[PDB]
């Protein structure tokens, strides 16, 4: 379903990517860049439902983003996806973020990318939505932080 | 002897770590590439050592730049040791790493399923979900069809958790081995049946992608979808059988011809804008299905444009 | 201290190794990847990687040459017509140039057939007595039962080690 998660700045560096549906290195930079044209120069008042990329693999599927400040939040998955639902799954993304890490930054996505990318993974696995419930997946969250710190 | 140890540690004292490497790449822009490289030769040297904390350190660099875009693959079997580490904390690590960076065309694909059974085997419920995602972003065919034997078995886990990844990763394992599927779609079903409705979910999508993929598969189990919505109060599930049925619907018109009074009443007591639009475009499709032969589709049409209104 | 331990397809590394960590005999599957395990034996800590000992994995026994301390070779003289592919592996492993400083002990297993073949035939099968710039030893080695395992255990800790 989600083929990737790609999270950027204003000038395209990244600050979260992950892919689900097989692709190289080059092949990722360049969807990288090509999602950075067709979102960033979107205005903010913009629909933030786009159809998506080539490179991916065929514009058939849509590209799902949000954006603040100067960081982008693009959620790439097919065509048969809820937008909204889409939507929704990344706004309680970040409600969890804000949970886990007590008003999450920039800084965060620079430093402590690996237990995003933890969170991420406890939100959805190979295009695939894993948890719905906010509370239980910060209480996974916290329960594989208390694993780290016992032992 | 001991100097000797305390000249190591002093060096790594002096090594960086990840955050130490943005830093240093955010202070170095204009010499990134150069300092992208000697970092890479250090991480290379460090990987030539025994610490498994200092690798695992190394490929936390080299997942970094793998989101940055350079070839890691050079130490697949480096990250494989971090993975097999005695610590997790390591291991999360590793399969981090292996989750971005491993392909399907290395050796790495039949070298480490040892490590896999493993810590799936591992009571400790978090490795073996961690395994279980590593395998979820990098599963080969050879993998899952070797790995499947115990994952099935992992679906029966008794912490909910291992279920919900274990048939999420079941999924990919499917779709790489409908070989596993002839079996095991008597067990999705059964898992379907979960107490928990996480597990519930997990085994849904994997059934609504299955009949996606084929639509052979679905004829006998319609009554299931139905009952399954209508026991489902999760909005994302909801939606996810309701998009099934749009791409079902075409196919069997009877179907959309039941699903529609209960969709129907779904609509009335929908609250989510969201759901709404879903809702109201799935049966927008079934009505343009079914608008031959039944001449009261435009009272539904009629509340449809009400809520499109 | 890192150690390499390799050998054939149903000869009994993973059997050994499991031993020596816990001290009973355990079902064993063919290894398709490898396991990993830290031996404390006499004060000495070892580091022994068994890797499979399948024809396809074989290929793959380059990539944990690097750091290795010693090398272990489990012998299955139960499985007398492999005895051969045994001595060419052997042979091409010790053609490496990485593992000209290691330490190489050799494990005859399975003694409890009637059929087993002697340590002796088996350095001669093998041509340990041919090794040049090479300290080596070999043993009858018993998996089921354990016997021979404590005193190449004991040997091995005596090169490697320098001091008690
Ligand atoms: N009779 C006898 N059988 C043994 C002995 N040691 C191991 N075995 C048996 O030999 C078979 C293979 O043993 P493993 O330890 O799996 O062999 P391996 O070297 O690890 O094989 P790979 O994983 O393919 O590399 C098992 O059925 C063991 O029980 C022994 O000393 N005597
Ligand atoms: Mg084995």
């Amino acid at each position: 379903m989600i083929k990737a998660i790609l999270i950027f700045n204003n000038h395209g560096k990244p600050r979260l990517s992950k892919f689900y549906q097989p692709y190289s290195e080059d092949t990722q930079q360049q969807i990288i860049r090509e999602t950075f044209h067709l979102v960033s120069k979107r205005d903010e008042n913009v629909c933030n439902f786009l159809e998506g990329g080539l490179l991916i693999g065929g514009s058939d599927n849509k590209l799902i983003y949000r954006h603040y400040a100067t960081l982008y939040f693009v959620f790439c998955v097919d065509s048969s996806e809820s937008e909204l639902g889409i939507l929704d799954l990344i706004q309680v993304f970040v409600e969890t973020l804000d949970k886990c890490f007590e008003n999450v930054c920039e800084l965060d996505l620079i430093f402590h990318v690996d237990k995003v990318h933890n969170i991420l993974a406890e939100m959805v696995m190979g295009g695939m939505v894993l948890e719905t419930n906010m509370n239980e997946i910060v209480t996974q969250i916290d329960a594989q932080n208390k694993l780290e710190k016992s032992e | 002897m001991a100097l000797k140890m305390v000249k190591g540690s002093i060096d790594r004292m002096f090594d960086k770590n990840l955050q130490d490497l943005v830093r240093g790449i955010r202070n170095h822009k204009e010499d990134e590439a150069k300092y992208i490289s000697q970092c890479i030769d250090e991480i290379k040297q460090e990987l030539k050592q025994d610490n498994i904390a200092v690798k695992a350190n190394a490929v936390c660099k080299l997942t970094y730049l793998q989101m940055l875009g350079y070839d890691i693959s050079w130490a697949a079997f480096n990250i494989i040791e971090v993975m097999s580490a005695s610590k997790f904390t390591f291991k999360r690590i590793g399969y981090l790493a292996a989750s971005q960076s491993f392909h399907e065309g290395t050796d790495v694909i039949m070298l480490t399923t040892n490590q896999i059974r493993k810590d799936l085997s591992s009571p400790s419920q978090y490795d073996t979900g961690v395994a279980l995602t590593g395998l979820s972003c990098f599963v080969t065919p050879d993998l899952a069809r070797d790995l499947a034997n115990d994952i099935m078995t992992l679906m029966s886990h008794t912490k909910p958790y291992i279920r919900k990844k274990a048939v999420l990763i079941m999924y990919k394992v499917f779709l790489k081995y409908p070989e596993s599927l002839r079996p095991a779609f008597p067990r999705l079903k059964e898992k379907l049946e979960d107490p928990d409705p996480g597990v519930q979910s997990a085994a849904v999508n994997v059934i609504c992608e299955l009949a996606r993929r084929n639509p052979k598969n679905y004829l006998s189990l319609a009554p299931l979808f139905f009952k399954l919505m209508t026991s489902s109060t999760n909005n994302w599930v909801l939606i996810k059988i309701i998009k099934l049925f749009g791409a079902l619907t075409p196919l069997e018109p009877r179907l959309g011809k039941k699903l529609i009074e209960p969709l129907t009443n779904l609509i009335h007591s929908t609250s989510a804008m969201s759901l709404l639009y879903e809702c109201v475009n799935t049966v927008i499709a079934v009505l343009i299905s079914l608008s031959s032969g039944m001449p009261n589709h435009s009272a539904s049409i009629q509340l449809c444009v009400q809520k499109l209104r | 201290m890192r150690i390499l331990m390799v050998g054939l397809d149903a000869a009994g590394k993973t059997t050994i190794l499991y031993k020596l960590k816990l001290g009973e005999i355990v079902t064993t599957i063919p290894t398709i990847g490898f396991n990993v395990e830290t031996v404390e034996y006499k004060n000495i800590s070892f580091t022994v990687w068994d890797v499979g000992g399948l024809d396809k994995i074989r290929p793959l026994w380059r990539h944990y040459f690097q750091n290795t301390q010693g090398l272990i070779f489990v012998v299955d003289s139960n499985d007398r017509e492999r005895v051969n592919e045994a001595r060419e592996e052997l042979m091409r492993m010790l053609a490496e140039d990485e593992l000209r400083d290691a330490v190489l002990l050799v494990f005859a297993n399975k003694q409890d057939l009637p059929n087993a073949m002697n340590a002796a035939e088996i350095t001669d099968k093998l041509g340990l007595h041919s090794l040049r710039h090479r300290n080596w030893y070999i043993q009858a080695t018993c998996a089921t039962s354990g016997d021979g395992l404590y005193e190449g255990l004991d040997w091995l800790s005596n090169q490697l080690r320098n001091q008690k």
